[PDB]
């Protein structure tokens, strides 16, 4: 299933063990600073999603610390930190408590011992235009594709405009369930025969 | 226009394409204490000898990664910074780009601070378009964490990458710190002759000269001047 796939769900309740293993996980959680409590975040079954690979975790504010905690609790070591410098259409920094903030951070965690990834191709600064509220730059998908070409990836807390080839996207603002990978389809039907994803 | 792809294609870092109060600088300059400085091997020196307690501490330990006497995070975390920080005070800790982003946060909490800003020194390579085994990406920035204890600038500094073997941090960090108007007892640990500055006490192993005297230094802050912010007029 190379084309985009997605599952509208409450990520707290989905049995993510049906989705298999992924080279890259990316998440942009609704940190409690429609949100998840710190305990709900800690309890996410991230550990089943990967054996060896990388996690990309967007953070702001006190989630710079809570996100590190989660990353470690889930079994990752933080090994890089991408910053997105937020610009307008003319490549000028958009200036938004002690300092105006010109950037957002994406923690990069590693689990296991990833082999065959193209580390060091991209640098750790993204310069990209702001779009609607919370919309992260599409540049990150290209960085991740160059890092790990053709592998399966999963995005948590994505919206419709986040769906991409080679990715499965999970989130509660997606429209229904679009699955094409026959292994995932089979396991989904077995786990959710009536298509309903409840507590 | 994907500047990430462009960097892969050409070696020009994305930050190369970012397109880039007098009275307040004036008041800071007027209220600044004289520069004071002390050569001290900080690993072998009882920092409690540095008095009075500081409103602002800038901490710039010489990390191994800056070169590629260096200080490890083991060394740094065992500094007793809480013993010289005022009950309400601020810290600015240069953490580099690797494990310091984690261990520097541990240090801040160990010394009784909470992080309130993460200031990123973003390095362009306009002049020279074109490591760590764990690294996933080319590292092109450094972080200076701001911590607070007790009850117009942006969190980005953009300059060209320095020539190799030059470990200086951008002087812009002093501008940011001084514009906060946090108090006048300002300590720069692991500063150098090249970083000495009015309004600051600089302490470090490579200083060639000293002029620090604890009693003279304390007299700069004795009444009626004990609580000035560093941004208001001198008291007649
Ligand atoms: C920070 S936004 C994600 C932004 C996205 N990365 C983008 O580029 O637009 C967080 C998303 O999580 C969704 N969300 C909140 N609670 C959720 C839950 N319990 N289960 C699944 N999604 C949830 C919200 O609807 C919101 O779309
Ligand atoms: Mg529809």
């Amino acid at each position: 299933l190379f084309p985009p796939q997605w599952i509208c769900c409450d990520i707290r309740y989905l049995d993510v063990s049906i989705l298999g293993k992924f080279a890259v996980v990316m998440a942009d959680p609704p940190w409690d600073i429609g949100t998840l409590t710190d305990d709900e975040m800690r309890r996410l079954n991230i550990p089943v999603l990967q054996d060896d690979g990388f996690l990309f975790l967007w953070v702001t504010g006190r989630a710079m610390e809570l996100g590190r905690e989660c990353l470690n609790l889930w079994g990752y070591e933080r090994v890089d930190e991408i910053i997105w410098v937020k610009t307008n259409q003319l490549q000028r920094i958009i200036r938004t408590h002690w300092l105006n903030h010109g950037k957002e951070h994406c923690l990069v965690g590693v689990k296991g011992n990833p082999q065959g990834f193209n580390q060091g191709l991209d640098c750790d600064v993204i310069v990209a235009e702001v779009r609607s509220t919370s919309h992260k730059p599409d540049e990150i998908y290209g960085m991740i594709e160059r890092l790990s070409p053709g592998t399966r990836k999963i995005e948590l807390f994505g919206r419709p405009h986040n769906v991409q080839p080679n990715w499965i996207t999970l989130g509660n603002q997606l429209d229904g369930i679009h699955l094409l990978d026959p292994d995932v389809v089979a396991r989904f039907k077995q786990r959710y025969p009536d298509g309903i994803i409840s507590k | 226009n994907d500047y990430c792809q462009h960097f892969v294609d050409t070696g020009h870092r994305p930050q190369n394409f970012i397109r880039d109060i007098r009275l307040k600088d004036e008041l800071i300059a007027k209220s600044n204490t004289p520069p004071m400085y002390l050569q001290a091997d900080i690993e072998a020196f009882d920092i409690r000898e540095l008095t009075p307690k500081f409103d602002v501490i800038l901490l710039e330990p010489p990390l191994e990664e800056y070169y590629r006497k260096c200080w490890t995070w083991d060394d740094i975390m065992k500094l007793e910074i809480d013993e010289i920080a005022a009950p309400r005070s601020f810290i600015f800790l240069w953490c580099g780009s690797g494990e310091g982003l984690d261990l520097g946060r541990v240090c801040l909490r160990k010394w009784g601070y909470r992080r309130c800003e993460d200031i990123c020194w973003i390095k362009t390579n306009k002049n020279n378009p074109g490591l760590d085994p764990k690294a996933v990406f080319q590292r092109t920035k450094e972080h200076c964490l701001m911590g607070i204890k007790g009850t117009v600038d942006i969190d980005l500094i953009i300059t060209e990458e320095p020539e190799i073997g030059n470990i200086e941090k951008p002087v812009e960090i002093f501008h940011i710190i001084e514009h906060f108007c946090l108090g006048r007892r300002r300590l720069h640990l692991f500063g150098r002759d090249s970083t000495i500055r009015p309004g600051w006490l600089t302490v470090g192993p490579t200083l060639t000269n000293s002029n620090y005297n604890a009693e003279t230094y304390a007299s700069y802050f004795s009444a009626p001047n004990s609580y000035l912010t560093g941004c208001t007029e001198e008291i007649e």
